[PDB]
């Protein structure tokens, strides 16, 4: 079903742009359950499986980055604190630096105390391809997220890194 | 918007160096010193309140504190918000996040949200207003980007254009 | 709240506080500041179950007005009547309707000088189709140009002597209109004598122009309460004519 794995992840993602209606008690459940499954289709080993359906989760977020924001982001959280396999866990770090200028300031310090145990904890992980996408988010997460910790979460965040020159 | 913003003016009809070196600039001297002797958009303009509560690149949050101070000169009603107070209410808040520091780009929306401000209250009254500003001077920022652009909009609006009106300018 | 029963307990309840509060005269004046927020311009959307919360709070309160509450606040109040006098339906048509029924009979005294003298509302600021002439002009008191009002948009046709059909007016909103051209006219009588039409219309349409006595041809028409209620016009018309000239 190597050939029939390929047509599944693609057609989830057009019934969703094409729907023409958002913010309905209908459309709230559907966007849950098959976006951690555009993840799936990448987490499976094979270059014509995980290039095809790499770029057709990107046709999602872009489309809804008017509409359902709020949404978007909280499938999103769930997946790092999940802590998954490390081609999981890569390729959903590059979707979440670039919408940390996206959200808003009313709802931003909720979003910042949840990072900080998942952000210490891909930083203990000793694989090298899941260290270097991290230092092209920490630019962009807290640059954004930046203004909204007191001086008690940033000491803790900066002994861990140092652990992690030795 | 930039797009819209002006549709609506157009729908509603609006020398052989010793002159170089010392004679030309020493004549600019002394002559300062003897003065000194002396509706389709209804769909369209619903869709964009929408955005600026929403948004959080600013340079789109100055492009809409524009389009609204020319819907008041020119004076369309104040039926944008028809039955609720909808939109003025998140502007109020907004000055919770720069006395604190928890806005990211306050000085290019500053200077602009400010003018929105004195405009609507010939129609937020101008005794509401200057208590909004006296907390971003001493409770804030430095005053160069926050504090000193926040006055450019009140004393050219309430100096250049009874009793009520000599209390106010005491302040 | 949108309940008939739930809406008239909460109006006598503001309203019976006030008479034994600490201060009887202290607390009129600030429940007047309160309402007229709730109806701050006109010229919007209302909710037009909550506009009918503000006016029955109001007909149990002037029987009490008679810091003090001010000769210009009282003057707020009546023009934000007389706009809801013309906006449609029955159930808001007939509630500023008995608001001002009452507030003739017993006038607030710093109202009802306002009203009475010549320019009258000039000095505090410093189906109807012609130039009535508003509740700021000079030269007419307001009491001469609040009856040329609630008569061209309820009960009188302005070119002819004629009834207007109960289809479109009703007949329970036809009776609170001739009760309050008659508490008027002990207060103004002279604006009983008056052209219904400020500037005449369309002679080309209309042959003749009539003034306000078709109001008087409505002892013919049907019910009781109409028929009484130009029974109850005719009082009051000859009770303040021997009192005001001698």
């Amino acid at each position: 079903t190597k050939k029939d794995r390929v047509n599944h992840c693609l057609t989830i993602c057009e019934n969703i742009v094409a729907q023409s209606v958002r913010n309905s008690p209908e459309f709230q459940k559907l966007l849950g359950i098959a976006m951690e499954l555009f993840l799936l289709c990448s987490d499976d080993a094979e270059s014509d499986v995980r290039m095809v359906a790499d770029e057709c989760l990107n046709k999602v977020i872009k489309a809804l980055m008017d509409s359902n924001l709020p949404r978007l982001q909280l499938e999103l959280y769930k997946e790092i604190k999940k802590n998954g396999a490390p081609r999981s866990l890569r390729a959903a770090l590059w979707r979440f630096a670039e919408l940390a200028h996206l959200v808003r300031p009313q709802k931003c310090r909720p979003y910042l105390v949840n990072l900080l145990p998942c952000l210490t904890r891909t930083s203990k992980r000793p694989e090298e391809s899941v260290q270097e996408t991290l230092a092209a988010a920490v630019p962009k997460i807290m640059a954004s997220f930046g203004n909204f910790a007191n001086d008690n979460e940033i000491k803790v965040l900066l002994k861990a890194f140092i652990a992690n020159l030795k | 918007t930039v797009c819209v913003q002006q549709l609506l003016k157009t729908l509603f009809g609006t020398p052989g160096l010793y002159h170089y070196c010392f004679m030309a600039p020493y004549t600019h001297f002394t002559q300062a010193l003897a003065d000194a002797s002396l509706r389709l958009f209804e769909p369209l303009v619903i869709k964009a309140l929408k955005q600026y509560t929403t948004t959080t690149c600013v340079q789109l949050q100055k492009q809409v504190l524009d389009l609204l101070a020319q819907l008041v000169q020119l004076r369309v009603n104040y039926c944008l918000l028809d039955s609720d107070q909808v939109f003025i209410g998140f502007v109020l808040k907004q000055f919770e996040y720069i006395e604190v520091g928890q806005f990211r780009e306050s000085e290019a929306i500053i200077p602009n949200i400010f003018f929105f401000l004195v405009l609507l209250s010939y129609e937020i009254g101008i005794p509401k207003i200057i208590q909004l500003c006296d907390g971003i001077m001493a409770s804030g920022r430095k005053a160069v980007t926050h504090a000193i652009p926040a006055l450019q909009p009140i004393v050219h609006d309430l100096f250049v254009l009874g009793k009520e009106l000599e209390t106010q300018k005491e302040v | 709240s949108s309940s008939p029963t739930i809406r008239r307990t909460a109006a006598g309840s503001a309203v019976s506080i006030c008479q034994h509060s600490r201060r009887t005269q202290y607390f009129y004046s600030w429940l007047l500041n309160v309402l007229l927020g709730l109806l701050v311009p006109v010229e919007d959307e209302h909710s037009t179950l909550l506009i009918l919360g503000v006016l029955l709070t109001l007909r149990y309160l002037v029987p009490l007005l008679q810091v003090s509450p001010s000769a210009e606040q009282l003057v707020q109040v009546y023009e934000l009547t007389l706009h809801h006098t013309q906006h449609q339906d029955h159930n808001v048509v007939t509630g500023a309707l008995e608001l001002l029924q009452q507030l003739f009979r017993t006038p607030p005294p710093e109202l009802l000088q306002t009203l009475t003298a010549v320019g009258g509302i000039g000095q505090l600021t410093a189906r109807i189709k012609g130039d009535i002439g508003q509740s700021t002009d000079d030269d007419s008191a307001p009491l001469v140009h609040c009856v040329r009002l609630l008569s061209a948009s309820f009960l009188l046709t302005g070119g002819k002597n004629v009834l207007v059909p109960d289809r479109d007016v009703r007949v329970s909103v036809k009776a609170l209109a001739l009760s309050c051209v008659g508490a008027a006219v002990a207060l103004h009588p002279e604006s009983f004598f008056s052209k219904l039409y400020k500037v005449p219309l369309d002679t080309t349409e209309y042959p003749e122009e009539q003034y306000v006595s078709d109001i008087l041809n409505y002892i013919d028409h049907g019910d009781p309460q109409v028929r009484g209620a130009t029974a109850i016009l005719c009082g009051t018309l000859i009770c303040s004519i021997l009192s005001r000239s001698r």
